[PDB]
């Protein structure tokens, strides 16, 4: 379903969506069950909690104590569970004549924690839940207006012995070289040193830890420059596909603070932090 | 003159 298409037909039932996340709150401890001790005898009981609300004792449960509102809540033995709110915005596609793309909140809890980064694309099977929303903090009067968001129960981010093998039938090719770096780009035409020469580039060289000293690393950087019609900027969206991290910065569109790192505030901690830049 | 109960440490 589309984020533009929940109605209130569809309140408590099993829905499929997907969209990018936007934030996700840190982790939130969700009471599971309570715990209670006499003030008096001393002594301890457990009670669950159901629909948020604690099934709380009026008197001790013991036979020849019975003080009655004698009972205190333990707050550091109570059982605990993982609780954490994401904020979900629909696909740019989905947006119809370019507008604000609209966000539903999610709830994941236990395993589902800390499950998806900002800036992802998942696909979220969930409950379309509803709860009222309280109209002032000390009283138990409600808006008319519900508040609407999806009970996660799913969360899908979009080598075997058998692979092994066929890999290292491939090493065994007299023709490896030319047979990779005829297909890293297939389109390009008769390009056969500068596609070796990126493919190396994709590699890398060999990682060194080096005490008594500081650490070398093997990575190659490479140039393409030559004449305009050339197919230079092909390449580079080529390899940018290629890899599985990179930024496509061009000239004049990045800043010197830009490929390296911003600095800036936190609005919702208030805390002076960092971005990480193109190079980054 | 006035109405008391009494909780014993030893109860606990
Ligand atoms: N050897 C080649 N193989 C495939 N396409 C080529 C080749 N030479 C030129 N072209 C074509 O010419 C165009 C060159 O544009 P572009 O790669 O953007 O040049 P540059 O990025 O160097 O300005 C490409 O769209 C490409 O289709
Ligand atoms: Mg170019
Ligand atoms: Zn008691």
């Amino acid at each position: 379903k589309g984020m533009r298409e929940l109605n209130p037909n569809d309140i408590d039932k099993l829905i499929n969506l997907k969209g990018l996340v936007l934030r996700s709150t840190p982790v939130i401890p969700d009471m599971k069950v309570a715990f209670f001790k006499c003030n008096v005898c001393d002594h301890t009981m457990a009670v669950e909690i159901d629909r948020g609300v604690i099934q709380e004792p009026a008197r001790c449960e013991r036979i020849d104590c019975n003080e009655p509102n004698s009972m205190s809540l333990i707050h550091n033995r109570c059982s605990f569970a993982d609780k954490q709110v994401i904020k979900l915005q629909e696909t740019p596609d989905f947006v119809p004549d370019g507008q604000t793309p609209h966000s539903i909140s999610l709830c994941v809890y236990d395993e589902l924690v800390d499950s998806c980064r900002a800036g992802d694309r998942i696909e979220v099977t969930g409950t379309f839940r509803s709860i009222p929303i309280r109209a002032n903090s000390r009283q138990r009067v409600l808006k008319s207006l519900y508040k609407t968001y999806v009970d996660v129960v799913h969360v899908k981010k979009v080598i075997t012995d058998q692979d092994l093998a066929k890999i290292r039938e491939v090493a065994a090719r007299e023709d490896l070289y030319s047979l990779l770096a005829r297909s890293i780009a297939p389109s390009i035409y008769e390009l056969e040193d500068v596609k070796k020469g990126i493919l190396l580039q994709l590699f890398g060289g060999t990682n060194k830890t080096f005490t008594k000293g500081g650490r070398y690393r093997g990575d190659i950087n490479i140039l393409l420059c030559g004449d305009p019609s050339t197919s230079k900027s092909q390449i580079l969206q080529y390899v940018h596909k290629i890899t599985p991290r990179g930024v496509y910065t061009s000239g004049k569109g990045s800043s010197a603070v830009g490929l390296t790192a911003y600095i800036t505030r936190d609005v919702d901690t208030k805390q002076l932090v960092l971005e990480s830049g193109a190079l980054v | 003159s006035f109405k008391s109960r009494a909780l014993n440490h030893v109860k606990k």
